[PDB]
């Protein structure tokens, strides 16, 4: 229930590929969309191959993943200065060794154990009892290809036309019978236009 | 059978600190429960860190915490420790196993680390 | 078996009197599955609501027929003319409580002059 | 931390059967005079419901969990607040967040937080001599509340609360579902009043509430709330006080139906598409009326059910073993060529083996292997100390 304003993203430089238009070709911010889902997380960056349709990777293995369907953004810019500490940066952290291909749209915290060798945590440490949960540790000085890179994700789904979630500076008013193609809430087509009861 | 050595143990005066070293000769390669293993004198073996192979983790026990911190290296195969604060009861013999697949907690011998001030 | 370097029996299209190529190898017959389909006999909605299954090719108040087996309506001795066809010389109707009824077709009202 | 205070008397439940409900439109959209068949989650024509005996001073004391099992299809007519709220969490514990639903005569509030949980939890509510009225003050339900996300808060939309007295008067409805990260509640509210338990009303819920939350449950408790009486201490009584409620306990399942729309948008008649051979052929005719004769529908297969291999044995006979044994070769000076190709080449040996580092690259399924036919298994006779395995 917004108004969008996609043209802020040709701004700046870098991102990547977009791999997910999925719709048909003609102009960008006319559609109204059905519901804009704003995921953005931050990965080491070293392959966002992942993210792209098919090709499973080891984050997605037990992270964020679309399964087939995608269409949406996946604009992720690099940028190392920000939000890195000199003596590293422990804040960003990953969890690990979480079963194999999980469900895409299903988020899970907790850590307890994998149990990857026969003797559990039973609520206490010990070898091979390690709580899924890894400090990232970026290093300000380490690569340009690995360094943390932000990437944000959308959902999408267009299935309904006439949504809320659409901010085109065009204005006009409306038409009562007129034979003319109409555009109201990111739906087109033509014909003529009879007002009645429903 | 696995091969395990441990050197650099010996009379430490208290709160030293040690740098002892564990050469991992092989190993299959495929660790995940590198760990350490202490026995004090008349008292049963327990558990005290462990590092994992394929990650940074390092969990550590409620009575080494800050004073222990442990560290090995994929390109050398091998699992350091470094020491601080030696209080008279630390004297005991230590022990870096190997677990991994199958590999039990492959033992070794160990050294004799002794903390005293004679 | 007849020869060694070959054993994958198979005649015409696809029964295929085989496996794939176990060690024993050798061959015995074709059963993986075989069923097929179903139709619904009904009188007419404003008639009745019970109607009768008929199954295409099945083994089967169940009543064996060439034509398929068909559960839900029992036969009679005799027989009058029909008009709900099921094949192979036998029809299913309905007589009157009231039951869907299937018996052989009758030809005609017989008759020597 | 915690009371335990559970009862060592339990009932066996008891069982019922469940009309025409389940149903609601597959899409938002919306639709006159068309028939249209649908394929997604709904609840069949027949089924059973479960409702518990609530009731405890003849008495019954019973209040237990619900696993998840992918959403549960809820209805209750309370008159006297009865069920408050539903708290979720395979766990039940602070290490989950669970959801919070409170409604009052004020606001509607609907909070998502990981509030820590006791053994047996039950929200108690006062009545006050002067002020003739009834308030809650024994907020021991949880002790810990951390890591708040959602905090929802509005006013109440379908319920009225100004009969002073209703004799099991509405129906107030609840759809569950926890799919792709969400866990959508559908409201729906209907008068009814008749004499059997389960009347014959047929309509379909509309979407309110569309919160998302990404969890794995299988396991969620109902609360209910409870009216303080004041007891003496010589009285010695029970102490429990609940007055009477129920409600139907179901799960969901994905199968496909009919639908049939009327004038005003609404499905009037519906068939079932897999009930009968009657609506049977129904499923593929788009008609409600058919005509005697003989209509066919979808064949009838039948699935296998043992799928299993038969491998060969022998075939050549232990690869490695029959001059080199499980593992023994000559002098390292001499490299003698020696390879076996058209044979097993099996894996047997490694499985188990003892130590060992192997080439360190196992590429496709390290350890498992035993997939590929190769070339040879051409092995040099060679000894080496295996400490400089780097080299
Ligand atoms: C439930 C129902 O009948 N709804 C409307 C009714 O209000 C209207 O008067 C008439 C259309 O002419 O039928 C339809
Ligand atoms: C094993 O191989 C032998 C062939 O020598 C033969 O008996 C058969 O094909 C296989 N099975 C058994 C049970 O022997
Ligand atoms: C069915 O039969 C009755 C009586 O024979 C007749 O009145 C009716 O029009 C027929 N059709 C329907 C749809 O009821
Ligand atoms: C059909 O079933 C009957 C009864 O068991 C059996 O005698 C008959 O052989 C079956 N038909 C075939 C083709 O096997
Ligand atoms: C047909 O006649 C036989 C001969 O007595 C009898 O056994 C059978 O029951 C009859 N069929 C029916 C449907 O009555
Ligand atoms: C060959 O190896 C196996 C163990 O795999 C065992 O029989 C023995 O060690 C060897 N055989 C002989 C006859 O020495």
């Amino acid at each position: 229930n917004c108004v969008a304003d996609y043209s802020v993203l040709y701004n700046s430089a870098s991102f990547s590929t977009f791999k997910c238009y999925g719709v048909s070709p003609t102009k960008l911010n006319d559609l109204c969309f059905t519901n804009v889902y704003a995921d953005s997380f931050v990965i080491r960056g070293d392959e966002v191959r992942q993210i792209a349709p098919g090709q499973t990777g080891k984050i997605a293995d037990y992270n964020y993943k679309l399964p087939d369907d995608f269409t949406g953004c996946v604009i992720a810019w690099n940028s190392n200065n920000l939000d890195s500490k000199v003596g590293g940066n422990y804040n960003y952290l990953y969890r690990l060794f979480r079963k194999s291909n999980l469900k895409p749209f299903e988020r899970d915290i907790s850590t307890e154990i994998y149990q990857a060798g026969s003797t559990p945590c039973n609520g206490v440490e010990g070898f091979n009892c390690y709580f899924p949960l890894q400090s990232y540790g970026f290093q300000p000085t380490n690569g340009v290809g690995y360094q943390p890179y932000r990437v944000v994700v959308l959902s999408f789904e267009l299935l309904h036309a006439p949504a809320t979630v659409c901010g085109p500076k065009k204005s006009t008013n409306l038409v009562k019978n007129k034979c003319v193609n109409f555009n109201f809430n990111g739906l087109t087509g033509t014909g003529v236009l009879t007002e009645s009861n429903k | 059978e696995v091969q395990l050595v441990e050197s650099g143990g010996g009379l430490v005066q208290p709160g030293g600190s040690l740098r002892l070293s564990c050469a991992a000769s092989g190993g299959t390669f495929s660790s995940i429960g590198m760990g350490w293993f202490r026995q004090a004198p008349g008292k049963e073996r327990e558990f005290v860190a462990a590092i994992s192979w394929d990650g940074g983790a390092t969990a550590y026990a409620d009575s080494v915490k800050g004073r222990f911190t442990i560290s090995a290296d994929n390109s050398k195969n091998t699992a350091y420790l470094q020491m601080n604060s030696l209080k008279p009861e630390d004297t005991a013999v230590y022990y870096c196993a190997k677990e991994d697949v199958g590999k039990p907690f492959d033992w070794g011998q160990g050294t004799l680390v002794t903390v005293s001030s004679g | 078996k007849f020869l060694p370097f070959q054993q994958f029996g198979r005649d015409i299209a696809d029964t295929t009197d085989a496996v794939r190529d176990p060690q024993t190898l050798e061959i015995l017959d074709i059963t993986p599955c075989s069923f097929g389909g179903v139709s619904v006999i009904t009188p007419g909605t404003n008639t009745s609501n019970q109607v009768a299954v008929l199954y295409q090719d099945v083994n089967c108040n169940v009543f064996q027929t060439r034509a398929g087996c068909l559960i839900g309506a029992e036969h009679v001795n005799n027989s009058y003319e029909c008009d709900i066809p099921i094949g192979a010389g036998i029809c299913a109707s309905y007589q009157t409580s009231q039951s869907i009824i299937a018996y052989t077709m009758s030809l005609g009202a017989e008759n020597s002059v | 931390q915690c009371v335990n205070l559970t009862t060592r008397t339990q009932l066996p439940p008891a069982y019922t059967n469940s009309f025409t409900r389940g149903v609601y439109y597959p899409d938002k959209v919306f639709r006159s005079s068309v028939l249209h068949s649908t394929q997604d989650l709904f609840l069949p024509f027949f089924s059973n419901v479960t409702w518990f005996h609530a009731i405890h001073v003849t008495k019954r004391f019973d209040n237990p969990v619900l696993p998840f099992n992918d959403g549960v299809y809820f209805a209750s007519t309370e008159k006297s607040n009865i069920i408050r709220g539903w708290i979720f969490g395979t766990t039940l514990d602070s290490k989950t967040q669970s959801l919070l639903i409170v409604n009052n005569a004020t606001n509607v509030v609907i909070k998502v937080c990981e509030f820590q949980f006791c053994n047996d939890p039950f929200l108690g509510v006062y009545y006050h001599k002067n002020n003739k009225s009834w308030m809650e003050s024994e907020f021991r339900v949880y002790s810990s509340a951390n890591n708040c996300t959602f905090e929802y808060v509005s006013q109440p939309f379908l319920m009225d609360l100004e009969g002073k007295q209703g004799n099991f008067k509405n129906l107030r409805e609840f759809v569950f579902k926890n799919i792709d990260g969400y866990f959508k509640i559908y409201s729906k509210h209907t008068p009814i009043n008749l004499v059997r338990d389960l009347p014959q009303g047929f309509s379909a819920l509309e979407p309110l509430v569309d919160l998302p939350i990404g969890i794995n449950i299988t396991r969620f408790q109902t609360l209910l709330a409870l009216h303080r009486s004041y007891l003496t201490p010589g009285d010695s009584s029970s102490g429990w006080t609940a007055g009477a409620a129920a409600y139907y306990v179901g799960y969901l399942q994905p199968r496909t139906f009919l639908l049939k729309y009327n004038e005003n948008g609404t499905i009037t008649d519906a068939v079932d598409c897999a009930l009968d051979p009657l609506s049977e052929t129904k499923c593929t005719l788009k008609s409600f009326t058919v005509e005697k004769g003989i209509y066919q529908t979808s064949n009838f297969r039948v699935q296998p059910t043992e799928s299993i291999v038969r491998f060969p044995n022998i075939t050549n006979l232990c690869p490695f073993g029959e001059v080199f044994n499980a593992t023994r070769f000559a002098s390292v000076y001499a490299w003698n060529r020696k390879r076996i190709s058209n044979c097993v080449a099996d894996y047997s040996v490694l499985y188990n083996s003892a130590s060992f580092s192997t080439f360190k690259c196992y590429g496709v399924s390290p350890t498992k292997l035993n997939d590929l036919c190769f070339t040879n298994v051409y092995a040099d006779s060679f000894v080496i100390r295996g400490d400089e395995v780097r080299q």
